[PDB]
């Protein structure tokens, strides 16, 4: 049939599922904000969740099933995962760049300060200081699960899995906390609007990472991976340290220089 | 570039029709509005 | 099976024609827009309304244009067909997510369609600047709808341009380097780079006056410390990579045409090329603040910006030159796709030079917010955007489709719309000299007359979209089959025959390295 | 009463074409210096210039405002 | 103000905009010569039956095009800096006075001395007075005093508007928390209109700018007439 | 930097599970330690009305309109100040 | 598998050169109708 | 756990035709019913939804 | 205003062991202050507070070198 090394995928319904979840999902929104009614909303983040869980089975059943994920496809794999992490640090950038404006440049609405007026920070060595030791342990962490799993240790690699997804888990909680103790909030002018809007978008991307770590713990279990074939494995490590590096970059620039 | 004979030749009279079908299909609705404007900026 | 298919494709081909099928009718609906932009124009006084029913048409008559036909036909529909045939690939790298990429747009465009219909609709111009797109100046649903449009029209396009790049980097034969590959799969290879590093940006900033209207943040609002003009930095960050994103598919196929009606087996100076396309790309995202000059902004930044802008014209214009050096010495066959493309090098030239004007901030203080700008882009949009569409659309119809055109009808086409955009576009310079702005539904009595004119033009323009409509029909009506083309050796998208069977390169090309 | 006064001055600290904190700055420096000589017994027609100053450069509505919070308690700049 | 089949600029009120005409006339030169050899090169290449289809070699006349634009681009640019910096330069005005944008009309204000303001709307096409031009009257026209140089602060009450006048040469965007800085100085009388020059909503075309220059005694003669 | 540690000859994973129980989580451990030092609630400030500060441009979808989404009354004021 | 070939490759049919017609007079007229009645839409709406 | 997975190979390769989406079993059509429902149906509504926002209401 | 005065406050803008800036910025405030006044015709007397306070924590030697450098014209700081 054919003789190159790539794969000829069987159509699916899951593009037009995830398509018509997206619609859902920003209807869904509007009719919140305007129309006092989540109905159409839980739809399509219901859709959403289904779709993504019958692609992603079908990408598990085409390669550790089937055998479909020749190195030749590997290594696009690679090339998709990074440019993705690429456009999501683009993302991260506009709100930096929304931060550093402002701060930058305080207006007179604040007092001309920074930060402003009437805000008081959060201690940057208190829990920040904690959840940066946090997610700087789980890079370490998910290291070593990494080096296990390539070494062929079932049982290291799924202990250091579990303390990688325990300490991201760790992080969610301490930032809720923080998020219900902070004494401002995202209605408190342009300083609330950088520090939710970009520690929240961050924390998501950190529920979306663990969430990751967490099907590779399973697939992990089921003895999907071996020693030297694990690209979901690889992927969720590098979305890992792209969260990791967002968060540094968030404590230096909005906890710390800015408090 | 090289091709077969039309299998369905489509004759001046064919070619006629379809532009003039083509044609009044952008042209009709179009202009119905455009025509009834005053009717809608009263109601 | 039509379900399985059309719906559930995971082949290159079949997703390019979907998409091919979605930017032709999105732009009907752009031209529609179009022409009652002209009919309010066309005489002075007042025809449909005040500044904001006629402000949704304007906008919507962008968002159509831009995102709905030129980027799905350029990009989801020559790219999808045509990149894996250049490169022997068996399709896309992501077969799948190529389709989410597509049907993600019916929603997109649902949702603009819905933000019409809403309340008075979105009156903000396609830049959507706070506070006028803010929530006490367009209080109500019609601008969240177009925020989420834009969102589901990015996420299409990001997701593309990884399936892109992936492609072109990953699905080439072994032998092939990069600089053995033709120059349309260069073009989208940095449009898509493009999209990847500024649709982004655009997601944070839309995002954020998302927030602003929502959830009581103040990005953009002063009261809350914020600033509309951080908001326009965040757009034109984005929306300068855009416009290079509306031409760079073009030039690839541009480059192909002139090479194919020439005789020639390359085009003139390939590396040259490869230089130029990546020189405008990466000088696209470092000009951004150009559409920014009234703002008040430091003079040192305004003469920044306009040094930085004006040195694109030396990789575009080496593009220029390659292409009268490709035609030079050829044997030139004077095809329908020909004609479009020799429209397109002068005609983007002159709206290339009316933006090296813009350019230079001084004059644009002038300028700005004027028809002038309307005419420099519509020289490089109408005229070179749309002009490589119809070239690529004439020259690669037969593959596509397997039928033959009636050239002469194609002429025919080519004729009227030169007259059309001519008409529609040139006198709108004179229009901006003298000083009538942009986004206005009726103008002082003495721009009259070349305001007349320009509808008189948009109308003719409309005879030639009708036209080509027939023209479609009637390929599909005779059914002429193709035989054969000249020049398949250097034109591999062509040598699987018309139209090429649903799997293709199932056995890979051979090429050896020596 | 050096003056002969027309109009605002070139300041070199805001040479640019955002004006806004030239405005900002006279207004606080007027409202600091009328404030320094009630509280310690002196006379506000040494704060006349940046009285003048500000009343030339910033919006009437601004201005109102300024003064609004200031009653109010909720100016957010120091004075 | 422009006049029927106009292809050119307003003529020029103020110095900064006579040296942008010149501006434009030198560069418009370029343009069209640049058009207009692209357009006999096209001619050129397609009127021969002469033929050359085997590789060319590009570098050396790569070094021509790239080399002549870039020296093209350097003579307009020179110009065209001279001209910014110009524009920047610190000017010392003897007057200032604020416009303030809203939906949709202009308010001004003159409070270097005493605290003069008004509001500026367009006078609809109805009232107008035989003569006067549709679009572009004002009920309250800025008057200022000729042949001076005025500072003028733009800002707005609520959306974005653009403050402009194309015969002097002016363009200040009007955004709401910011005063934006341009200089004016009219080298003659009259009257010189302009129109909102950002999109602002409903009456975006229906909120023009009327200048009155006068001489100072005239335009002193008015202020004080205000007391 | 070489910051102070020095091991290699072969980074593996019993290195990356040394650095994982010997520095790692140890400085978790003192973070978290450090962290319930200073837990204990700030004396909260009197209300000012600041206008750049409990921005309501339009109701939140939710509640009663008027409280953020993780609203916490003993810190959070509302427009005219702390509930009751 | 599916059907190849020249009008097999779309998902519309040639098969009737009339009947082609009209779905495409309905297919370009639709999309070149629609902004001219939501601008009827919004005249009518108030 | 064992390794099962030499099982899960020989049911996804097992040669019946299926696509990868349905080829775990009737589970799989359910779970497919179940989202194609919800979606269609929800699309549905959304326009219902657009028809009652596009005219003044409440 | 009324004075009993003993000694400089705890001023919460230095709050720690380097007072060197409390120092400093208490003298350029004194004659900062006092150049404003002895222009526009006032009393130095309001300026009286920031005298009291450099004069309180400034070694002599300090005060003798600034005044100095303000006399031959090579102060550094901005009065
Ligand atoms: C044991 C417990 C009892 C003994 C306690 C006695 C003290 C009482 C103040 C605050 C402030 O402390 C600091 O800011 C500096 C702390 C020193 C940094 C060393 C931490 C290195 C963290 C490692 C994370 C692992 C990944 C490393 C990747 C390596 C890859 C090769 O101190 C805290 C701690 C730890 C911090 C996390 C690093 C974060 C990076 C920030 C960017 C008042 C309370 C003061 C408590 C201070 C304690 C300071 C101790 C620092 C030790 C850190 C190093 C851990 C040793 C290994
Ligand atoms: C295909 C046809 C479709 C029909 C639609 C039209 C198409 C356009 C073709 C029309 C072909 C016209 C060729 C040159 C037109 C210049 C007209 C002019 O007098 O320009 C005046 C200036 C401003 O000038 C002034 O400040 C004062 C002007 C008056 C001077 C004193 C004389 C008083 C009487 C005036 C008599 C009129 C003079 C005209 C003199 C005329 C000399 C040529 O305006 C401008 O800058 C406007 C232009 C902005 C940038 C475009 C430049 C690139 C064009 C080069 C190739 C043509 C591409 C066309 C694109 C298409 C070309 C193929
Ligand atoms: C396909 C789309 C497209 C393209 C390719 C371009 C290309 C360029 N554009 Fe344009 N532009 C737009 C679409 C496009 N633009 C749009 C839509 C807007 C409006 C946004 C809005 O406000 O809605 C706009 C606005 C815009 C502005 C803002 C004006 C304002 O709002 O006041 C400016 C200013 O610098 C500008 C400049 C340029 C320049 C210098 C180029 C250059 O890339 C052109 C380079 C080409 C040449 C110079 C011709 C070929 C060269 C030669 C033959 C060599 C010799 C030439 C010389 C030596 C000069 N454009
Ligand atoms: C690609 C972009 C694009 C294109 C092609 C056009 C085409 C046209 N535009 Fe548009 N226009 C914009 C993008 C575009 N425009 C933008 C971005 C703005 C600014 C918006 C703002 O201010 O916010 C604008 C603004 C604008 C204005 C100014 C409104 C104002 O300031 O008040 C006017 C006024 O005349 C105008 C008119 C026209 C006309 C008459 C055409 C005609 O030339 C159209 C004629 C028809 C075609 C060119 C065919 C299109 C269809 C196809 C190519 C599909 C063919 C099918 C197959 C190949 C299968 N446009
Ligand atoms: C366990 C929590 C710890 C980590 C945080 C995790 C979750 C964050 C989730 C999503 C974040 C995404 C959107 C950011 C929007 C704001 C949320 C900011 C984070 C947050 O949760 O902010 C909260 C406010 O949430 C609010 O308004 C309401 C938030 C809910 C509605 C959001 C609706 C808008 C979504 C728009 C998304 C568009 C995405 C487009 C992507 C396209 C890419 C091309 C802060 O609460 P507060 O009471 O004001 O102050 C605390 C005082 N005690
Ligand atoms: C506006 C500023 C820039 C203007 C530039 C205009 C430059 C025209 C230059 C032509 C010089 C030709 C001399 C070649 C020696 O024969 C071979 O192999 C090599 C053949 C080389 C063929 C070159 C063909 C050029 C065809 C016209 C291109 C115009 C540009
Ligand atoms: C070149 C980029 C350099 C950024 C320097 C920012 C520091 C500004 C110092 C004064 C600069 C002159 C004004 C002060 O103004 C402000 O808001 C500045 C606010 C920040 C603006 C950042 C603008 C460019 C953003 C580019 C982002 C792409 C990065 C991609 C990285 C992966
Ligand atoms: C509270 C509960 C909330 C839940 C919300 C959940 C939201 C997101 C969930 C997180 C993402 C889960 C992704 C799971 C992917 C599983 C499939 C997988 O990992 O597939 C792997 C391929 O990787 C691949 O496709 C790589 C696939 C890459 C997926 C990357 C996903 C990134 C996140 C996307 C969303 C971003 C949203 C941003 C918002 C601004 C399969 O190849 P291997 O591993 O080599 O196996 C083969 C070997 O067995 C052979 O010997
Ligand atoms: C306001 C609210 C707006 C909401 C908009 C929401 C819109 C989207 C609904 C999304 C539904 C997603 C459903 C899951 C998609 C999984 C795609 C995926 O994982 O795609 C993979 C490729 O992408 C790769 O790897 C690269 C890595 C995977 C990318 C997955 C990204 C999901 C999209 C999230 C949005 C990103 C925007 C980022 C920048 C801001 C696999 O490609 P396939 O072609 O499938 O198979 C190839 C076979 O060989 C595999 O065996
Ligand atoms: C900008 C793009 C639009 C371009 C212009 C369109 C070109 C004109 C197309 C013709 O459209 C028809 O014109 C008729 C008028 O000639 C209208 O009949 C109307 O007028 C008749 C006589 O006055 C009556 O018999 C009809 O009932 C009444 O509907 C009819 O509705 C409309 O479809
Ligand atoms: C426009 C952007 C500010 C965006 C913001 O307000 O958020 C600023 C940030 C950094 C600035 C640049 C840097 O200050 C470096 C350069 C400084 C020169 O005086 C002007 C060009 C110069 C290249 C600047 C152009 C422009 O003002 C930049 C790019
Ligand atoms: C070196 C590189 C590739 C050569 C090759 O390997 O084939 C070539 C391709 C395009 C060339 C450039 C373009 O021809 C444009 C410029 C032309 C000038 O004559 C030299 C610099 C100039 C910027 C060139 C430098 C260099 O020779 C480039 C960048
Ligand atoms: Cu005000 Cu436009
Ligand atoms: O954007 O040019
Ligand atoms: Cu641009
Ligand atoms: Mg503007
Ligand atoms: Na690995
Ligand atoms: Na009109």
């Amino acid at each position: 049939h054919q003789t190159h090394a790539y794969h000829m995928v069987n159509p699916s319904p899951w593009p037009l599922t995830g398509a018509l979840s997206a619609l859902l999902m920003t209807s869904g929104l509007t009719m919140w904000f305007h129309f006092n009614s989540m109905t159409l909303l839980m739809i399509g983040l219901t859709t959403n969740m289904l779709t993504m869980y019958q692609w992603w089975r079908d990408v598990i059943r085409e390669s550790t099933f089937q055998g479909h994920h020749t190195p030749a496809v590997q290594k696009g794999l690679r090339y998709g995962m990074i440019l993705f992490i690429i456009s999501e640090v683009l993302f991260f950038t506009g709100f930096f760049w929304a931060f550093y404006h402002s701060s930058l440049a305080p207006t007179p609405e604040l007092g001309g300060c920074w930060p402003p007026t009437g805000i008081h920070p959060l201690n940057p060595l208190e829990v920040p200081l904690l959840n940066t030791s946090v997610l700087l342990a789980s890079g370490v962490s998910i290291t070593w699960a990494h080096h296990s799993l390539m070494e062929g240790d079932r049982k290291h690699m799924l202990q250091a899995l579990f303390i990688t997804i325990t300490l991201g888990v760790y992080f969610t909680l301490l930032q809720a906390s923080e998020y219900y103790e902070a004494p401002f909030t995202i209605s408190d002018g342009v300083y609330g609007s950088t520090f939710f809007v970009a520690t929240g978008f961050h924390g998501l991307h950190v529920i979306i990472g663990s969430t990751f770590l967490i099907v590779c713990f399973f697939r992990q279990l089921k003895f999907h991976f071996t020693s030297n074939h694990h690209f979901g494995f690889e992927a969720a490590a590098w979305y890992w340290h792209f969260v990791d590096v967002v968060w540094l970059f968030l404590y230096v620039s909005i906890y710390w220089w800015g408090s | 570039i090289t091709a077969k004979p039309a299998k369905t030749p489509t004759s001046p009279k064919e070619q006629a029709i379809g532009l003039s079908v083509t044609f009044l299909s952008f042209l009709l609705p179009a202009g119905w509005v455009l025509y009834h404007l005053d009717n809608y900026k009263k109601s | 099976m039509f379900i399985n298919r059309w719906l559930f494709s995971t082949n290159h081909k079949d997703i390019g024609t979907l998409y091919l099928l979605f930017g032709a009718w999105a732009g009907m609906v752009g031209t529609a827009l179009s022409l009652l932009i002209r009919a309010e124009l066309g005489q002075p006084g007042t025809l449909l309304g005040d500044d904001q029913i006629y402000n949704v048409v304007v906008t919507a008559h962008a968002f159509v244009m831009i995102f709905f036909m030129v980027m799905p036909i350029m990009i989801g529909g020559f790219g999808n067909w045509l990149v894996p045939l250049m490169i022997g690939a068996p399709d896309m790298a992501f077969p799948r997510m190529n389709n989410m990429s597509f049907w993600l747009l019916p929603p997109s465009f649902l949702l603009l369609l819905a933000s019409s219909m809403v309340e008075a609709g979105a009156g903000t111009g396609w830049t959507v600047y706070p506070p006028l797109a803010g929530n006490l100046a367009h209080a109500g649903a019609s601008v969240d709808l177009t925020i989420f449009s834009l969102h589901l029209a990015g996420v299409s396009s990001i997701l593309g341009a990884i399936n892109f790049i992936t492609t072109i980097i990953n699905m080439k034969p072994p032998a092939m380097s990069q600089y053995q590959t033709p120059l349309f799969v260069w073009s989208v290879m940095i449009t898509a780079v493009l999209l990847l590093l500024s649709l982004p940006v655009l997601a944070a900033g839309i995002t954020m006056l998302l927030t602003d209207r929502n959830l009581n943040t103040t990005f953009f609002d002063p009261a809350g410390g914020g600033d509309p003009i951080l908001y326009q930095h965040l757009f034109w960050f984005f929306g300068h990579p855009e416009v290079y994103i509306l031409i760079l598919p073009g030039f690839g196929m541009i480059s192909h045409i002139v090479t194919y009606y020439s005789g020639k087996k390359e085009p003139f100076g390939y590396m040259g090329m490869v230089w130029a396309m990546m020189s405008i790309g990466f000088l696209g995202f470092i000009v951004w603040a150009h559409h920014m000059f009234t703002v008040g902004m430091d003079v040192d930044t305004r003469a920044y910006f306009t040094s930085a802008t004006m040195i694109i014209a030396i990789p575009t214009g080496v593009k220029v030159f390659s292409w009268l050096a490709t035609l030079h010495g050829g044997n030139i066959k004077w095809s329908p796709a020909m004609m479009w493309a020799l429209g397109f090098i002068f005609l983007f030239t002159v709206g290339g030079l009316t933006g090296i004007v813009l350019a230079n901030s001084s004059l644009d203080i002038v300028l700005h917010d004027t028809y002038y700008v309307v005419a420099h882009f519509h020289y490089v949009l109408s005229m070179g955007a749309v002009f490589a569409i119809m070239g690529g659309f004439v020259h690669w119809f037969p593959l596509f489709s397997g039928y033959t055109l009636n050239d002469t009808w194609a002429k025919i086409h080519f004729a009227i719309m030169f007259v059309g955009v001519n008409m529609t576009f040139f006198p709108q310079h004179f229009l901006g000299l003298s000083g009538m702005p942009r986004r206005y539904s009726d103008y002082p009595d003495a721009y009259t007359m070349w305001n007349t004119i320009s509808s008189m033009g948009s109308f003719i323009s409309l005879t030639a979209v009708m036209l080509m409509v027939f023209i479609i029909w009637e390929a599909f009506a005779s059914k002429r089959e193709v035989l054969t083309v000249d020049l398949t050796t250097t034109n591999l998208e062509w040598l699987n025959g018309c139209p090429p069977p649903y799997h293709t390169f199932e056995e890979p090309t051979y090429v050896n390295l020596k | 009463k050096i003056k002969n006064y027309q109009t605002a001055p070139f300041d070199s600290r805001f040479p640019n074409q955002n004006q806004t904190r030239n405005c900002w700055q006279n207004y606080l420096d007027f409202h600091r210096c009328e404030k320094a000589m009630t509280a310690k017994g002196g006379d506000v027609s040494v704060c006349e210039w940046y009285r003048r100053v500000y009343k030339s450069l910033c919006p009437i509505s601004w201005v109102s405002t300024w003064d609004d919070r200031r009653a109010e308690g909720t100016f957010p700049g120091k004075i | 103000m422009a006049y029927p089949m106009q292809l050119g600029f307003q003529d020029a009120t103020s110095p900064i905009m006579e040296e942008l005409l010149h501006f434009h006339d030198h560069t418009l030169m370029i343009v069209f010569l640049i058009s207009s050899l692209v357009l006999y090169i096209i001619s050129l290449m397609l009127t021969t039956k002469l033929t050359h289809t085997s590789t060319m070699d590009a570098q050396e006349v790569e070094t021509i095009w790239t080399i002549l634009p870039a020296i093209i681009l350097i003579l307009i640019a020179l110009p065209s800096l001279r001209i910014l910096y110009m524009m920047d330069e610190i000017n010392n005005p003897s007057l200032t006075v604020k416009t303030m944008g809203h939906q949709w009309y202009w308010s001004y204000e003159y409070t270097d001395y005493e605290d003069l303001s008004f509001d500026s709307y367009m006078i609809p096409t109805s009232e107008l007075k035989p003569g006067e031009l549709r679009l572009l009257e004002v009920d309250n026209r800025v008057v200022l005093p000729m042949e001076m140089t005025i500072r003028m602060l733009v800002s707005s009450e609520d959306v974005l508007h653009s403050w402009a006048v194309p015969s002097l040469g002016l363009k200040t965007d009007a955004i709401p928390g910011r005063l934006n800085q341009t200089t004016l100085m009219s080298s003659r009388p009259g009257l010189y209109y302009g129109q909102c020059s950002e999109i602002c909503g409903s009456n975006h075309s229906f909120m023009p700018i009327v200048l009155e220059l006068v001489p100072l005694k005239y335009f002193e003669k008015w202020s004080a007439s205000m007391l | 930097a070489s910051a102070a540690k020095g091991d290699h000859g072969g980074t593996g994973a019993r290195t990356w599970r040394f650095l994982t129980f010997g520095l790692a989580l140890p400085s978790v451990a003192l973070c978290t330690l450090n962290s319930w030092l200073h837990s204990g609630h700030r004396e909260r400030p009197a209300f000012i009305p600041y206008h750049h500060l409990r921005i309501r441009t339009k109701p939140f979808s939710w509640g009663d309109g008027n409280h953020t989404f993780f609203h916490n009354p003993r810190v959070n004021p509302l427009p005219t100040g702390y509930e009751k | 598998h599916y059907e190849e070939g020249p009008g097999k490759n779309i998902p519309f049919s040639v098969e009737n050169k009339w009947r082609l017609l009209a779905m495409m007079t309905l297919f370009f007229g639709s999309g070149f109708a629609a902004p001219f009645f939501i601008v009827r839409h919004q005249l009518l709406k108030k | 756990f064992e390794n099962r997975v030499a099982e899960k190979q020989k049911l996804f390769q097992e040669d019946n035709g299926l696509p990868v989406h349905l080829k775990g079993g009737a589970t799989d059509n359910i779970l497919y019913r179940v989202t194609m429902t919800l979606c269609l149906g929800g699309t549905l509504y959304s326009l219902y939804c657009l028809g009652w926002a596009s005219f003044p209401h409440k």
